[PDB]
RNA sequence: CUCUUAAGGUAGCCAAUGGAUUAACGAGAUUCCCACUGUCCCUAUCUA
C-alpha cells in the first residue's frame, strides 16, 4: 500500500500533505492532481481537506496531529482555522497553539499513541500536546538531530528515521516508541525521510523518484501489505547489501 | 527622522530587548549559564565580564565595575523591575485577553517576582565578591 | 571484503521495542477504510474523481472548486453561508462562543 | 588509409595484431583490467575527493588574484628580452635564502639554446640572511653548473663587491676586441639587482625597495670606460607546480593586495623555527595559526573596534617581515657526497 | 535506440507515405531552383555560387573525357620503383628601394626634437654570435621580429625544396651599404647550408655550402624563398 | 525564479544589492555570507543585481571554516532587514539578513536554521521549509 | 564512467570548415578600411583580422579535441571495443594530427601579428594578413582525411549502447541462429531482430530486467564461429571481448534440432574452446528450441 | 707555471654593537585596513 506521485514536480510530499488515520490534508494551489491522487486511494472513506496555512502551502510543515487532534500554529488565520473545523467531523479535536516553534510538523513526530518533541518546546505546548493528541510526550533528538516530525516518519505499526542514526539511538528510540524502526533514505538518497513522505497503518505516499529497495523497505517497516511484515529483512537482505 | 536618533537606533545598531532580560534574569539556570560563558574571540574581554542587565560585555573587570558605579546600569535595573510590557498588557489595555493579562500579572507577582529579585540579588552580591 | 561491514549492518538492523509498560498500542483502521474498493483507472463503473470533474468543466487553471462543498454543517442549506467577520471596529470571532 | 580503416567504404575485418590464444587474451585481459582498477583507487585519492566532489554540492573556488601574475606581464618580458640581446654578460641574482626556488630555469635554457656567446653566471645574494656553511653549500652546489659568487649587497657594508668587480675586469680583457661589454643583471624581483648595482657603482644610482616592480624600466649605468651596467625589472616565470603559496613566499607580490593572508600564516609556521618566531614576536604558548595571530594581536594592541584582533592586518605585517628579512630562516642546501 | 536504429526503423515501418514522390518532385524542381539562385543571390554568395558552378562544370568534362578515354580502349631499380619522389642568375634586375623606403626615422627626446636614428623596415641576417650595441651609440636598428635565420631554398634539378639555414649575405643587388647591414630583399645573393642535399665534388668533398638568388619580398611575405645557383 | 524552487514568485522589495554581507543561519560553521551574485537577475545599464527574501544569491564565506572560505557557493536568502508588503495587509522587516548556504538544486547544506525563516522563502523552496523550525 | 560519447559536436571537413571560419571573420569583423587612415588603424585592423581566424580555427578544434573520448584512459573493455570498430592506431594519429594543426595555427597567428606590428603600408599590412590566413588555409586543407574520418567515426560511436561493466550481467553466447536474440526478446523490451539467416546480428545489443528489486543489463552478442584467433573476425570478437571483460553470468545457447545449421559436436567443441574464456564468471548452458526436440530423447 | 666546488645538521668565528632595513618631524610621493557615509544602486525632499 505504497503508492508514488508528486506534488506539482515536487517529490517532497510531507511538505504538501498531513496523513492521520482518519483524515487528509493536502494544499490548495493549482490542479486537482495531488488532491485526486490522494482520492484514487482513500475514497470517500475519510475527509480529504484542502487548506492553507498562514496563506502558504507548507501544511505538512506547519501543522501535526493523529486520528483524535489536530495542532495548528498560531498564524493561522480565524477563516482556516474555521474551515478546518467545518470540513472536520467533531470526534477530532482542532487546537491553535502558542508556541515559538511554529513549524510544528517540523517538531513534532507523533502517531497514535506515542510522540517525539523539539527539546526545546514550552510546557505549556507539550501539556497542550499530551491534552489534544492524547500521547505519551518525549523531549528526544534523531541521534543528535533537532527537527524530529521532519527527520523521522512515524505509525503505529513501524517508523523510518534517517540513515545517519547509530544502532544505539536506534534501539533507545524503538524502545521509548514501541514500534520497529529502521535508518533509510526516501526520494533516491534524500535524508528528510519525514519531509518526503506520509504514512499511516494502511497507506503511504512518496515522490516519484522513490526507488524499489526504498519502495520495499518502507513497505516492510509499515507493514503495509497482507504478506509485508517487519521481519522479511532477511529476505531482502541481498537486496539491500547490493543497493548499499 | 534626525541624524542622531537615526544613527542610534537604526534596525542593524538594535540591542536586547527588556523582556528578553527579564525571562533570563528569572531563572538561577540562565544566570549561571550567563556567568560562566566559553570563551569566545569576538567578544569583548573573552566573552567574560557580561553585564546581564544591560546586555552588555566589558573588556576589563575594572570597566565592569565602574559600569556597575554607574547612573545608565541603575537606570536599566530601574526599568527592569516592574512588569516588562508583552503583547498581553496592550491587549488588555485595548480590552482584550484581560483574563490572561490579570492571570499573568498574578504569576509575574507570585512566582517569577520574588525569585527574579532573589536572582538578582544573588548576582550583585557575586559581582561585589569577585570584584 | 572487510570495509562494507559496519555500514551494511548499521543499514540492515532493524531495531526491536520490549514492553516497558502493560499498555496496548493497537494500528487504527476504519471500517469503511477497509471495505472500499479498489480503484480501477480502466474500468466503465469507477468513482468520479475530483480531476475528471475539473478536466470537465474548466480543466487545470479554469476550474473554481468550491471549498465549501465538503462541509459538516447540521443544515445542508448552510453550506454557501458567509461568515461576518467586522462590526463596528470588533471581530466577530473573539466574541463567537457556545452559550 | 582512414577509409580502408573505417566508414562505407572500409576493408578491415581483421585485428592487425590477432592474439596468440584466449589464455594469452584472458591473461591480458586480467592484468588491464587490474591496472585499471589500481590507477583509479590512485585518482580516487586525490581528484575525487577534491575536484570531483565539489560540482555536486556547485561549490566553485574563488577567481585566482591577479596580483599573483605579476612580473608575467608582455611588457617586463619584452625589457628583459631587450636586456639579454643588448648584454655581453648576463647575472642571475639568486636568493641565498631560497637559491632554487629564484631560479629562472627557463631563461638558462634559452641563453643556452639560442645565444650562447652570452657569458650567464651566477651571483647569490642576501648572504648575510644565511649561516656561513649554508651560503658555502650552495656556492658548492652551484658551482657545478655555472660560476657562482656569493654577494651581501650595501653602499657602505658590503662583500664581494671586489670580487664581481675583478670578475668583470676579467670579462672586459677576454672581449677585448669590443670597444665595451654590458652587463644585464636578470632575476626574480626583490633579489636585489638594483642594491648590486648601487653597490657596485658606491652611489644610490638605481632606486631600491621592498616593494616588488620598483624597477619598470632597463637603466644603463656606466661601471667603467669599458664596462656598462643594465637594470632589468624582476620576473616571475610561469609555471604550475609553483602554488600561490609559494609566490608569495619567494617575495613576489604586494601583501596589501592579497584577500586572506591568515591561511598563508601556515605556511610561515612550517617555513620557520619556533624559537626564532618566538624570539622575533616575544610571544609563546600558541597551538595554531589562529593562536599565533590572536596571541600577537593582543599583545601588540592590534584590536579592531569592539574588541577584534586584527587578523588580517597582523597577517599582512608577518608576512611582510618574513620577505624583508626580520625573521631569520632558509632552505636547507643539498646533502653532501 | 543502439547502433542503426533509424535504418531498423526504415525496414520496420517504412518511411512517408509521400516520401518518393516529394523527393522526385523536389530534384525536379532542382535545375529551376538552380538557375533562380544564379540569377537572384548578390555579392560574396553570388560569387562563390558562381566559382562553384564553374568547379562542377570543369570537373564534370574531365569525368566525361575519362569515360571517353576509357571506352576507346625513368629506368629505376627494383628498389626504387613502387616510389615516389651562361652563368647569369635567374633575377639579373630587381626594383630598386631607395634609403627612405628602406630606413624608417625613429625620434629621440621629451619633445622628439632629435632625429639620428634609423630602423631597419626590411628583413635581415645578423649572423651568428650577435650582441646589440648600447642604446646610445645605436644609430642603425635591426628589429629581431624581422631577423631570419632559415629561408626555403629550392633546387632546380629534382625539383624539390628545403629549410635551409642562412650561413651569410653575399650580395644585396640595391648597395653594398645594405650587404653588409645583411639586408634580404629580393634579388640578393645568399649563402646557405647545403648539406642536407648530399652533394659531393668529383674529388670528394662533402659540399655544406653554397649561393641561392632570393625570388621573393620577405617583408611582404613573411618568409625567405631562395633558389639554389647550380 | 531559479532551479529547485516550487512555482512562480511574486515580486519582493529589493534589500541586499552585490557586495552586502549577511549573517549566516544554519549550522554549517558558516558566520557571515558576502553576496557577490544574484540568480535570475536582469540586466540593465548601471544597475547593481539585488536580491531579496527568497532569491538564490552565490556568496562567499568571509567568517566561519575555513574550508567553507575562499569558495563560492549558492545561498538563499531567509531573511532580510528592509521593509516589505505582505498581501495580507502588513509591511514588515527582520532584524537582520540572513541566508543558508545550498546546492543547485535547493537543497540545506545544514540540518537546521536558526531563528525565524520568512513565509515566503519557506514556501518557495521546500527544503528551507523542512529545516526552518521557525516559520514566521 | 562517461558510458556514452554521443554529445560529440558535428565535425566539418576541410573545405566546409575553411569556408566556416573564414566567412565568420569576414562577417564578424569591420570590412572596410581606407589607406588614407593612421598606420596605427591600419595595423590594427589587420591584426584583428589574423587574430580572430586564429582563434576561430582553434577553437573548432578545441571543440573537436574535448568531444572525443581518451582511448587510453577508458575502461579496457570499451578500450578494446573502440579498437575492434575504429582502429586504436588510426583514432589517436587522427586526433593528434588535430592538435599539432591546432599547434601550427597558434604559432602562425603568433607570427604574423608581429610582423604587422612593422607594417608601412596598408599594401603590405593587406599581404601580411593574407598570407596568415592562406598559411591557416593549407594547414586546414592539409586535414581531409582525418576530419572525414573523425567524422564517421562520431557518428557511428554516438549510438553505441551503454554498457556498465562493474553492474549486474547476463551475456548470451554462442552459434548463430540459436535463439540469443529471441531469448534477449522475451526476457527484455530491446528490439534486436530476430531472423534465420547467420549473423543477423552485428554488434552487442543490450536489454534491461528487474530481479528482486535490483536491474541487470543483458547483452546479447554476435555469432561466434569455432576458429582460431588468427582467423577470428572483429564481429566475432566484439562477442570475445565482452565475454572476456565483463565479470557476468554467461549463458551459452545450444539448439538440438541442428536447424542453426552446426552440428552437436560442433557446439560442444565450441563450448570447450570458449571455456577459457569465462574463468571467475557465472557459467550456465542453455538448451533452447526444446519445442523441436528434447534432451531426453536424444542419442 | 698556476688560479675557481676545501667550509655542513637552523646561527659561526672574528673584532654593547656589527648598523643606511637610521628614531623624531613633514599642507612631500604611493599602497592597504577599521570606522564612516547620497560616491554609487537611484534618486527624492526642504531653506535662503
Ligand atoms: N639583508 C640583505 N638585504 C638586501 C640585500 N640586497 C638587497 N636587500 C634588500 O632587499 C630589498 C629589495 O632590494 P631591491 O634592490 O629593490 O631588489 P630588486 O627587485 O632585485 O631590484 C631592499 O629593501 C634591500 O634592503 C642583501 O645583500 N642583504
Ligand atoms: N521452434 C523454435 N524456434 C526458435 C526458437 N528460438 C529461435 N528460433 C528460431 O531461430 C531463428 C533464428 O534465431 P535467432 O533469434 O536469430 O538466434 P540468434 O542468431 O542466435 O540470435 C528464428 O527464425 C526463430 O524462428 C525456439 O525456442 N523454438
Ligand atoms: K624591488
Ligand atoms: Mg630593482
Ligand atoms: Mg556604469
Ligand atoms: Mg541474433
Ligand atoms: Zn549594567
Amino acid at each position: 500500500m505504497a503508492t508514488r506521485t508528486q506534488f506539482e514536480n515536487s517529490n517532497e510530499i510531507g511538505v504538501f500533505s498531513k496523513l492521520t488515520n482518519t483524515y487528509c490534508l493536502v494544499a490548495v494551489g493549482g490542479s486537482e492532481n495531488f488532491y485526486s491522487a490522494f482520492e484514487a486511494e482513500l475514497g470517500d472513506a475519510i475527509p480529504i481537506v484542502h487548506t492553507t496555512i498562514a496563506g502558504t502551502r507548507i501544511i505538512g510543515r506547519m501543522t501535526a496531529g493523529n486520528r483524535r487532534g489536530l495542532l495548528v500554529p498560531t498564524q493561522t488565520t480565524d477563516q482556516e482555522l474555521q474551515h478546518l473545523r467545518n470540513s472536520l467531523p467533531d470526534s477530532v479535536k482542532i487546537q491553535r497553539v502558542e508556541e515559538r516553534l511554529s513549524a510544528l510538523g517540523n517538531v513534532i513526530c507523533c502517531n497514535d499513541y506515542v510522540a517525539l518533541v523539539h527539546p526545546d518546546i514550552d510546557r505549556e505546548t507539550e501539556e497542550l500536546i499530551s491534552d489534544v493528541l492524547g500521547v505519551e510526550v518525549f523531549r528526544q533528538t534523531i541521534s543528535g538531530n533537532i527537527l524530529v516530525g521532519s527527520y523521522c516518519s512515524l505509525s503505529n505499526q513501524g517508523g523510518l528515521v534517517h540513515p545517519q542514526t547509530s544502532v544505539q539511538d536506534q534501539e533507545e528510540l524503538s524502545s521509548l516508541l514501541q514500534v520497529p524502526l529502521v535508518a533509510g533514505t526516501v526520494n533516491r538518497g534524500s535524508s528528510v525521510v519525514g519531509a518526503g513522505m506520509v504514512v499511516n497503518d494502511y497507506l503511504a505516499v512518496t515522490g516519484l523518484d522513490t526507488t524499489a529497495p526504498e519502495l520495499s523497505v518502507i513497505e516492510s517497516i509499515f507493514r503495509l501489505q497482507d504478506a509485508q511484515p517487519e521481519s522479511i529483512s532477511g529476505n531482502l537482505r541481498d537486496t539491500l547489501i547490493e543497493t548499499y | 527622522m534626525g541624524r542622531y536618533s537615526v544613527k542610534r537606533y537604526k534596525t542593524k545598531r538594535r540591542t536586547r530587548d527588556l523582556d528578553l532580560i527579564y525571562n533570563d534574569l528569572s531563572t538561577k539556570e540562565s544566570v549561571q549559564k550567563l556567568l560562566n560563558q566559553p570563551l569566545d574571540e569576538t567578544k569583548p574581554g573573552l566573552g567574560q565580564h557580561y553585564c546581564i542587565h544591560c546586555a552588555k560585555y566589558m573588556e576589563t573587570a575594572i570597566a565592569l565595575k565602574t559600569h556597575l558605579k554607574g547612573k545608565v546600569h541603575k537606570r536599566r535595573v530601574k526599568e527592569l523591575r516592574g512588569v516588562p510590557y508583552t503583547q498581553e498588557v496592550s491587549d488588555a489595555a485595548a480590552g482584550y485577553n484581560l483574563n490572561k493579562f490579570l492571570n499573568r500579572v498574578q504569576e509575574i507577582t507570585q512566582s517569577v517576582g520574588p525569585e527574579k529579585e532573589s536572582n538578582e540579588a544573588l548576582l550583585k552580591e557575586h559581582l561585589d565578591s569577585t570584584l | 571484503s572487510q570495509s562494507r561491514i559496519n555500514n551494511v549492518l548499521n543499514k540492515i538492523h532493524v531495531a526491536q521495542p520490549q514492553a516497558r509498560d502493560d499498555v496496548k498500542r493497537t494500528p487504527f483502521i476504519p471500517e469503511s477504510v477497509k471495505n472500499l474498493k479498489k480503484y480501477d483507472p480502466e474500468d466503465p463503473n469507477r468513482r468520479k474523481l475530483a480531476r475528471d470533474i475539473e478536466a470537465e468543466n474548466g480543466g487545470a487553471g479554469v476550474f473554481n472548486v468550491n471549498l465549501k462543498d465538503k462541509y459538516l454543517l447540521e443544515d445542508d442549506e448552510w453550506k454557501n453561508d458567509i461568515m461576518p467577520e467586522i462590526l463596528d471596529g470588533k471581530n466577530v470571532y473573539d466574541f463567537l462562543d457556545p452559550e | 588509409s582512414y577509409a580502408d580503416a573505417f566508414g562505407p567504404k572500409a576493408q578491415r575485418k581483421r585485428p592487425r595484431l590477432a592474439a596468440s590464444n584466449l589464455e594469452d587474451l584472458v591473461k591480458a585481459t586480467n592484468e588491464d583490467i587490474t591496472k585499471y582498477e589500481e590507477k583509479q583507487v590512485l585518482d580516487a585519492t586525490l581528484g575525487l575527493m577534491g575536484n570531483q566532489e565539489d560540482k555536486e554540492n556547485g561549490w566553485t573556488s574563488a577567481a585566482k588574484e591577479a596580483i599573483f601574475s605579476k612580473g608575467q606581464s608582455k611588457r617586463i618580458w619584452n625589457e628583459l628580452y631587450k636586456v639579454i640581446d643588448s648584454s655581453d654578460v648576463v647575472i642571475h641574482v639568486l636568493d641565498a635564502r631560497d637559491p632554487l626556488g629564484t631560479r629562472c630555469k627557463s631563461v638558462e635554457e634559452y641563453m643556452k639554446k639560442e645565444t650562447p656567446h652570452k657569458h650567464l653566471i651566477y651571483v647569490l645574494n642576501k648572504c648575510d640572511l644565511v649561516p656561513t656553511w649554508v651560503a658555502a653549500a650552495w656556492v658548492k652546489h652551484l658551482s657545478k653548473e655555472r660560476p657562482t659568487l656569493a654577494f651581501h649587497a650595501s653602499i657602505t657594508n658590503s662583500f664581494g663587491k671586489g670580487s664581481l668587480i675583478q670578475l668583470l675586469r676579467q670579462f672586459s680583457q677576454l672581449h677585448t676586441d669590443r670597444k665595451q661589454i654590458s652587463v644585464g643583471f636578470i632575476g626574480y624581483p626583490n633579489t636585489g639587482k638594483s642594491s648590486i648595482i648601487n653597490t657596485l657603482r658606491k652611489k644610490k644610482v638605481c632606486q631600491v625597495a621592498p616593494i616588488p616592480g620598483e624597477t619598470k624600466v632597463w637603466q644603463y649605468i656606466t661601471l667603467m670606460k669599458r664596462i656598462f651596467l643594465i637594470d632589468c625589472p624582476g620576473i616571475v616565470p610561469p609555471s604550475s607546480k609553483d602554488s600561490e603559496e609559494d609566490i608569495l613566499f619567494r617575495g613576489v607580490v604586494r601583501v596589501e593586495h592579497v584577500t586572506h593572508p591568515e591561511q598563508y600564516i601556515p605556511g610561515v609556521l612550517k617555513r620557520c623555527q619556533v624559537k626564532h618566531l618566538e624570539r622575533t614576536y616575544e610571544i609563546s604558548g600558541w597551538k595554531d595559526a589562529t593562536e599565533f595571530i590572536e596571541i600577537l594581536a593582543r599583545k601588540q594592541g592590534r584590536l579592531l573596534k569592539g574588541g577584534e584582533p586584527d587578523e588580517s592586518g597582523v597577517s599582512k605585517q608577518i608576512l611582510n617581515d618574513f620577505n624583508r628579512g626580520k625573521i631569520p630562516w632558509f632552505v636547507l642546501p643539498p646533502e653532501k657526497e | 535506440p543502439q547502433n542503426d536504429y533509424i535504418e531498423r526503423h526504415i525496414k520496420q515501418h517504412g518511411k512517408r507515405l509521400d516520401h518518393e514522390e516529394r523527393k522526385r518532385k523536389r530534384e525536379a524542381r532542382e535545375s529551376h531552383k538552380i538557375s533562380e539562385r544564379a540569377q537572384k543571390l548578390t555579392g560574396w554568395k553570388g560569387k562563390q555560387f558562381a566559382k562553384k558552378r564553374y568547379a562542377e562544370k570543369v570537373s564534370m568534362r574531365k569525368k566525361i573525357k575519362a569515360h571517353e578515354q576509357s571506352k576507346v580502349k625513368d629506368a629505376l631499380p627494383t628498389y626504387l620503383l613502387d616510389r615516389e619522389q651562361k652563368f647569369s642568375v635567374p633575377l639579373p634586375k630587381v626594383r630598386g628601394i631607395s634609403e627612405e623606403e628602406m630606413f624608417k626615422v625613429i625620434k629621440t627626446g621629451k619633445s622628439r626634437s632629435k632625429s639620428w636614428k634609423r630602423m631597419i623596415t626590411k628583413h635581415t641576417f645578423v649572423g651568428e654570435g650577435f650582441t646589440r650595441r648600447p642604446v646610445k651609440m645605436e644609430r642603425i636598428i635591426r628589429p629581431s621580429a624581422l631577423r631570419q635565420k632559415k629561408a626555403n631554398v629550392t633546387h632546380p634539378e629534382l625539383g624539390v625544396t628545403v629549410f635551409l639555414p642562412i650561413l651569410a649575405v653575399k650580395k644585396n643587388p640595391q648597395s653594398p651599404m645594405y650587404t653588409q647591414l645583411g639586408v634580404l630583399t629580393k634579388g640578393t645573393i645568399i649563402e646557405v647550408n647545403v648539406s642536407e642535399l648530399g652533394m659531393v665534388t668529383a674529388g670528394g668533398k662533402v659540399v655544406w655550402g653554397k649561393y641561392a638568388q632570393v625570388t621573393n619580398e620577405p617583408d611582404r611575405d613573411g618568409c625567405v624563398n631562395a633558389v639554389l645557383l647550380v | 525564479s531559479g532551479n529547485g524552487a516550487q512555482g512562480t514568485k511574486f515580486r519582493i522589495s529589493l534589500g541586499l544589492p552585490v557586495g552586502a554581507i549577511m549573517n549566516c543561519a544554519d549550522n554549517s560553521g558558516a558566520r557571515n555570507l558576502y553576496i557577490i551574485a544574484v540568480k535570475g537577475s536582469g540586466s540593465r545599464l548601471n544597475r547593481l543585481p539585488a536580491a531579496s527574501l527568497g532569491d538564490m544569491v552565490m556568496a562567499t564565506v568571509k567568517k566561519g571554516k575555513p574550508e567553507l572560505r575562499k569558495k563560492v557557493m549558492p545561498a538563499i536568502v531567509v531573511r532580510q532587514a528592509k521593509s516589505w508588503r505582505r498581501r495580507d495587509g502588513v509591511f514588515l522587516y527582520f532584524e537582520d539578513n540572513a541566508g543558508v548556504i545550498a546546492n543547485p538544486k535547493g537543497e540545506m547544506k545544514g540540518s537546521a536554521i536558526t531563528g525565524p525563516v520568512g513565509k515566503e522563502c519557506a514556501d518557495l523552496w521546500p527544503r528551507v521549509a523542512s529545516n526552518s523550525g521557525v516559520v514566521v | 564512467m562517461q558510458l556514452s560519447w554521443k554529445d560529440i559536436p558535428t565535425v566539418a571537413p576541410a573545405n566546409d570548415l575553411l569556408d566556416i571560419v573564414l566567412n565568420r571573420t569576414q562577417r564578424k569583423t569591420p570590412t572596410v578600411i581606407r589607406p588614407g587612415f593612421k598606420i596605427t588603424r591600419i595595423r590594427a585592423f589587420y591584426m584583428r583580422k589574423v587574430k580572430y581566424t586564429g582563434e576561430g580555427f582553434v577553437e573548432k578544434f578545441e571543440d573537436i579535441l574535448k568531444g572525443f573520448p581518451n582511448i587510453n584512459d577508458v575502461h579496457p573493455f570499451h578500450r578494446d571495443l573502440m579498437d575492434t570498430l575504429y582502429e586504436k592506431n588510426h583514432y589517436k594519429i587522427s586526433l593528434a594530427a588535430i592538435s599539432r594543426a591546432k599547434s601550427l595555427v597558434e604559432q602562425v597567428a603568433r607570427d604574423y601579428v608581429r610582423l604587422l606590428k612593422f607594417g608601412q603600408s596598408l599594401f603590405q599590412c593587406k599581404q601580411l594578413k593574407r598570407a596568415a590566413l592562406g598559411r591557416m588555409a593549407t594547414i586546414v586543407k592539409k586535414l581531409r582525411d582525418p576530419l572525414a574520418y573523425l567524422e564517421q567515426v562520431r557518428q557511428h560511436i554516438g549510438r553505441l549502447p551503454s554498457i556498465d561493466p562493474n553492474t549486474r550481467t547476463l551475456l548470451i553466447c554462442g552459434y548463430p541462429n540459436v535463439g540469443k536474440s529471441s531469448f534477449l526478446r522475451c526476457i527484455t523490451k530491446s528490439d534486436v531482430d530476430v531472423q534465420p539467416y547467420a549473423f543477423t546480428t552485428k554488434s552487442l545489443y543490450v536489454g534491461h530486467f528487474d530481479y528482486k528489486y535490483l536491474r541487470f543489463q543483458a547483452i546479447d552478442t554476435p555469432g561466434i564461429l569455432d576458429r582460431p584467433t588468427e582467423e577470428m573476425n572483429n564481429i566475432e570478437m566484439q562477442s570475445i571481448y565482452a565475454i572476456a571483460h565483463l565479470r557476468s553470468c554467461v549463458l551459452y545457447f545450444m539448439d538440438l534440432s541442428e536447424q542453426c545449421g552446426f552440428t552437436i559436436e560442433a557446439q560442444v567443441k565450441l563450448f570447450h574452446s570458449i571455456k577459457p574464456l569465462f574463468a571467475n564468471k557465472s557459467v550456465m548452458v542453455v538448451i533452447n528450441k526444446t519445442d523441436i526436440i528434447r534432451p531426453e530423447d536424444l542419442d
